[PDB]
């Protein structure tokens, strides 16, 4: 109703942010949504990951076109537990392991830093 | 969950025939189907009630869409209760078809003479 036709996760994000702002407003302290500052690595290129073992992605089971075009049954299937664990084990763990306890992140989010200069 | 006997009531001649007395044997039949079947890979296979009903609704709606009004026939056994027959008529009304009848239904002449086929 506000952004026009988008994907559903954008609508969910809008609903969650609006819920946050409405909860603040119901307390008399209407606060806009503040975007946190995150340290990122924009310089990473494929040769930085050239030593990792290559592992295949979990295959997606798709129903046969001839049979599926005649019915309204689900086209794709949910993966199995073995495939789920094997696929989750492929993650490279890009995020910082200290994110939930790092004091530097907390302090740089308490003070409006402009570190690009 | 098994039927063991049938007795006539003591009302008028207190009688049943072969059907009413002995044809209740189909209730205990082991060949009764208890789960729905839908055609996968061209053969009927067991499924759940929700999936089968959704498939039925989609098949009937597709026929009605691609062929129009009065393209689905609802042929019902005359052993169903009055409520099931009425609900089937309402289903034909929602399916946009007036073709609801029975293959055991005799041609009617009393409604043309007296008004009601009764
Ligand atoms: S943390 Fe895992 S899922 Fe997220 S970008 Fe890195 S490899 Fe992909």
């Amino acid at each position: 109703a506000v952004t026009g036709p988008k994907i559903a996760i954008e609508a969910i994000a809008q609903g969650k942010n609006a819920a946050r702002v409405i909860d603040s407003y119901l307390r008399g302290k209407l606060e806009p949504i503040k975007e946190p500052y995150y340290v990122k690595q924009e310089d990473l290129t494929p040769e930085d990951f050239k030593d990792r073992e290559r592992k295949p992605r979990v295959p997606l089971k798709v129903a046969n076109a001839e049979e599926r075009k005649n019915n309204f049954r689900e086209i794709t299937s949910t993966m199995t537990e073995k495939e789920a664990i094997a696929e989750a084990s492929r993650c490279l763990e890009c995020g910082c392991m200290d994110y939930f306890e790092c004091q530097l992140y907390k302090y740089v989010n308490q003070y409006d830093v402009d570190p690009q200069r | 969950n098994l039927i063991f006997d049938v007795s006539p009531v003591q009302s008028n001649e207190g009688m049943l025939c072969a059907f009413g007395r002995f044809g209740i044997k189909y209730v205990n039949d082991k060949d009764r189907i208890l789960a729905p079947l839908i055609k996968v890979n061209g053969e009927l296979s067991k499924t759940t009630f929700d999936q089968a009903l959704i498939e039925t609704a989609k098949k009937l709606q597709a026929i009605r869409a691609s062929y129009g009004k009065d393209s689905i026939a609802i042929i019902a056994s005359q052993r169903l209760t009055n409520e099931e027959a009425l609900l089937l008529t309402k289903l034909a009304q929602k399916l946009d078809t007036t073709v609801i009848g029975s293959f055991d239904l005799r041609e009617s002449v009393l409604d043309r003479i007296f008004g009601l086929n009764a």
